[PDB]
């Protein structure tokens, strides 16, 4: 599917991404994979 | 199976509800 | 006839008017968008104990001010964080005649939206939704704005005086008497400004020992006429008439908080179309039950002079009321008559007292000639020629933009015949957004938030005209149709369908 | 506030508060339980009991920056609809940090004290005097 | 408990009407009805006077420069705005005027709002909230006096042009300063003066209170309403009379309707003050703009007052000679210095009460409209008012009278002062 960079354009608006600057939305998506990926560390054990 | 506090962990449902009605 | 209610009001013709409720989806991503541009807030706030980062912006002279910072740390948290990222939003200039297509000024900013510079280049055609222009008499060249100039050159451009002392012209009689037999009141009085028609005649009228009967979401030069008066305010539930007279027949029994002596008097300050959720009054249940309980009645009907009605006339001639049953009626004339301004109106009794112990027939200069034989040349116009089919043609745009619009799948509040029209937008980055996208379709809209409305509810304004056509509608129902999928702004649980 | 919104928003941030701070197989111990205890104990305290004023400007012209955020809410008024979620559901959270815990009195005393430190405040007699 | 049937009796209560019944007598209730524009020559109820009672200081109302530069502006923009300048209300015109403005004053940014009462009553509560203190001139006009009871705070007069008192009530704030540290360094004082005052008549003393602000750490917000386009040799304000540099003296603001003949008000400071009115400012953004014919016609009496900075002087001459030919009449005294335009007459030796005294007073204008002159009293609302003065007569001249007219104007008000008093 081409159609992704709409999809991506949705994440911007329904998280207040849109009008954060460009060299500090990264802070924010840098975080989010690493607690994604502090949650699929969570995922095995228990 | 408490260990020591049970009694005061029971008076707190009893807040609960003294403080609900107002 | 048609409607009978237990408040005494009588409805003679059905009053359909529908407030969606949000749908609880979208009211959740509406905190978790707030709270974001807060968190980051504080960080672009951080570094301000090191001026190095950030520099070139306003900040204290710092060559001998030592003093208390003027502006609280914690305060402003709104205008420098939340509004300045999406700021090119509002202040546009424009270099022509408001009227239909305008020309706007282009501009652009580096860094991020915190000084501007002027390209040069101008939109030569652009829609525009965002001007009271009803019955369009904002024109550069109209016979109505011909007889303007003519008293222009004479006259000259500002009487540098008071009405009380040499400042009161032969022109300021000859409106206060055609104003007087426009409504159907027996005096008028005219002023100069519509924000201290408010703000200089309530403190005149109630005071210490009077209480007023605010609505929950009035203008602000209401609130703040209440508030240099003196009297007690409380404030009612939005055109509820269950929360009013809870609230009137439970301060006739009590009183005066502290000495519980009964009031002096009663007032009660309404409006007509409100602007923010644009939405008429219940206005036969008011007067039904101010006759009960012997209050009087701040009528305000200032986005519905020109703009409502058989004859446009005022929101008194639309329930079929007559107007000597309400005490006092305010009116500002930049909306419909396209000029500035403002009058009061009533019997000969208060007038004279206003005449007397108003402050601004005593501290402050009056109207300046050529706008004052804009509003007169125009007000007898709507009497006839063509002036009542201007108004028939601004009843039918309204109707039908509404049906086109609430047919797509959009949240519209208000009544069915009330020619502001607010479109729903319940984020805050599609404020920002949906005011950038339509310049690129070539139109031009205005989207508020938090300074005027509620924080959580932002919406988006669509002031209608007269002087709009079918063809220029239908253009503009084309591309709110196409931004309406691109942001997905489409989200009403019932649907319209013809 | 929209009453189910709001209340909805805040709940859903305990359910995205707990399963962050869960397993996370370093620490692979049930005691994620108490650390929910914990750090929403000491959140609750900074953005109710310790930050003062309001984030707007000229609200109602001068209006009580004095005053804290638990105590300028719902324009003063003792018991209405919310003043009791707020009081009644930090305390339901002692009781789910006691049958996932099985009390053995070393992260106890880390949890009635930071249950006190949020109980405390909320009582409607010591208004205004930190 | 108060049961059904007595809640329905107590509804027996009935209030007070809306509105007193003024009396006949009331001495504001007749307006002068003025034919044709209110230039020098006027016509007041059918009589062919020379006015003292307007304003504009330098004419600039009938100048063919001016309504032919505000006619051209009207044939491209109508009449009105339509929008509340956040949306669509800006007209260019209106950037050209505030761009313009500052670099007159040499500040730094101007903000222009479109009414002259509201500049001030809406400036002052944007900066000052519930805790703080200002110190007023006590002598102050009204716009002043409703600017800060909506800025909810604490107010303390000091006496008229005495800087003994002010320093006398700044030094019992620094005695409650270190009587509760921890509080005192969260509340902002404020000093609020104007420079020649419209009731009283004279200059403040500027230099002694900014030397002053230094000490006592307050902030300046000067109201020159009165001497913006009149003190100065450029006309550039009451700073200029003094030469004190207009970076110490913060917030200022006048309005465009008594030297530029015009309407609406001006507020003109710093970029750091100035650029917190546009969301804040309570009749800034709540309201509609002005019409740009009246901006058009402000740019063009501004260049006017560049062209010929030596009109200032043939104002400074023209009212100092009515000042000195006003000295030796029996009755009534002279309150205002030379420099001063306004200098209204006050009554020497009172009669006795106010309405007793305002009625001598119109016996002396009424009666000098049947000789060549028209001149008003001073209005005010005796019961909202924090400092009544005494009734008077206004004495206001401009540049277009000439010696003859103003010798004329003293011998006629002397042949009727001492045949009535
Ligand atoms: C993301 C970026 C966003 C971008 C947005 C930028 C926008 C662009 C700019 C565009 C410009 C738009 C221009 C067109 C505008 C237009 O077309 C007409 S839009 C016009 C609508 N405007 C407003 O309504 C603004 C003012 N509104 C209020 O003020 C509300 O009422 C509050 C709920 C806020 C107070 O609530 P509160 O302040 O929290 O409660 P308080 O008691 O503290 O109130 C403080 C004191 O006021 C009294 N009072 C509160 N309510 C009152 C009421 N109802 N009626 C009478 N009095 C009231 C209280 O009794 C207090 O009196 P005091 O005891 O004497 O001090
Ligand atoms: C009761 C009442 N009084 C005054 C005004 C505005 O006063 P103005 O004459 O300065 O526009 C409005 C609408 N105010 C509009 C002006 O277009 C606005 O956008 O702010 C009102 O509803």
């Amino acid at each position: 599917w081409k159609q992704m960079s709409w999809f991506y354009y949705q994440y911007l608006l329904v998280t207040a991404l849109y009008m954060l600057e460009p060299w500090e939305r990264t802070v924010f998506n840098s975080m989010l994979v690493s607690i994604v990926g502090m949650a699929l560390y969570t995922g095995y054990v228990f | 199976a408490p260990a020591y506090h049970l009694i005061l962990e029971g008076i707190l449902i009893l807040w609960i509800i003294r403080l609900l009605f107002s | 006839i048609h409607h009978v209610t237990q408040n005494g009001g009588l409805y003679k013709r059905p009053f359909n008017e529908a407030f969606e409720e949000t749908p609880m989806l979208v009211a959740v991503l509406t905190y978790v968008g707030y709270g974001v541009l807060t968190l980051f807030g504080y960080l672009r706030d951080f570094l301000r104990y090191w001026r190095i980062e950030k520099c070139h912006h306003a900040t204290e002279r710092e060559e001998q001010k030592d003093f208390v910072s003027l502006y609280q740390d914690f305060e402003n948290f709104y205008t420098r964080n939340l509004y300045m990222r999406i700021r090119d939003n509002w202040n546009r200039p424009i270099c022509s005649v408001p009227g239909a297509r305008v020309d706007i000024m282009e501009r652009q900013s580096h860094d991020y939206n915190w000084s501007f510079k002027y390209t040069g280049n101008i939109i030569k055609g652009v829609i525009n939704m965002g001007s009271y222009n009803y019955l369009g008499f904002a024109r550069n060249t109209g016979s109505c704005q011909e007889a303007a100039a003519k008293v222009l050159e004479e006259y000259g451009a500002g009487v540098c005086s008071t009405r009380q002392e040499i400042g009161n012209l032969d022109k300021h009689e000859e409106l206060e008497e055609l104003v007087a037999r426009f409504l159907g009141v027996e005096a008028a009085m005219a002023y100069g400004m519509g924000f201290a028609t408010n703000s200089m005649n309530i403190p005149a009228l109630v005071g210490k020992g009077c209480l007023i009967l605010s609505d929950e979401l009035n203008h602000a030069s209401l609130v703040l006429g209440a508030r240099l008066s003196g009297a007690t305010i409380r404030i009612f539930k939005h055109n509820n008439m269950q929360s009013l007279e809870k609230l009137l027949k439970d301060a006739i029994v009590y009183g005066q908080p502290r000495t519980r002596r009964p009031w002096k008097k009663i007032l009660i300050l309404v409006e007509g179309i409100y602007s923010m959720e644009g939405s008429i009054v219940r206005l036969p249940e008011v007067i039904a039950l101010k006759k009960k309980y012997k209050a009087y009645l701040y009528l305000d009907e200032a986005h519905s002079i020109g703009a409502l009605g058989p004859t446009g006339r005022g929101v008194v001639e639309y329930f079929g009321l007559d107007p000597e049953d309400v005490d006092v009626m305010m009116g500002t004339f930049t909306k419909s008559f396209g000029a500035s301004g403002g009058y009061i109106g009533g019997k000969k009794e208060l007038i004279d007292y206003l005449r007397t112990h108003s402050h601004s027939a005593v501290y402050a200069t009056s109207l300046s000639p050529p706008v004052v034989e804009q509003i007169i040349t125009s007000m007898k116009c709507i009497m006839g020629s063509l002036g009542k089919e201007c108004v028939q043609q601004l009843a039918e745009n309204t109707r039908y933009f509404r049906r086109r619009l609430k047919e797509m799948g959009f949240i519209i509040y208000g009544n069915e015949d009330s020619p502001v029209v607010p479109l729903m937008l319940y984020m805050p980055a599609k404020i920002g957004a949906f005011g950038r996208e339509m310049l690129k379709r070539n139109i031009g809209v205005v989207v508020v938030g938090f300074p005027a409305t509620p924080i959580i509810e932002s919406r988006a304004r669509f002031c209608l005209s007269a002087a709009h056509t079918k063809e220029i509608l239908d253009t503009a129902l084309k591309e709110i149709d196409e931004v309406g999928d691109l942001l997905q702004l489409k989200y009403s649980r019932h649907r319209l369908v013809p | 506030m929209n009453s189910r919104g709001i209340w909805l928003s805040y709940v859903l941030a305990i359910g995205l508060l707990h399963i962050v701070l869960l397993s996370i197989p370093f620490v692979s111990v049930p005691v994620v339980w108490t650390l929910t205890n914990l750090i929403h104990n000491m959140g609750m305290y900074i953005f109710l009991h310790t930050v003062k004023g309001t984030p707007f400007e000229t609200p109602d012209q001068g209006k009580a920056r004095l005053l804290t955020h638990w105590e300028q809410m719902d324009y003063g008024v003792q018991f209405t609809a919310s003043r009791k979620f707020l009081t009644i559901t930090p305390i339901v959270l002692y009781f789910l940090t006691s049958f996932y815990t099985k009390y053995d009195q070393i992260h106890f005393v880390l949890n009635t004290v930071s249950l006190m430190s949020v109980l405390i405040p909320k009582l409607p007699q010591l208004h205004g005097v930190r």
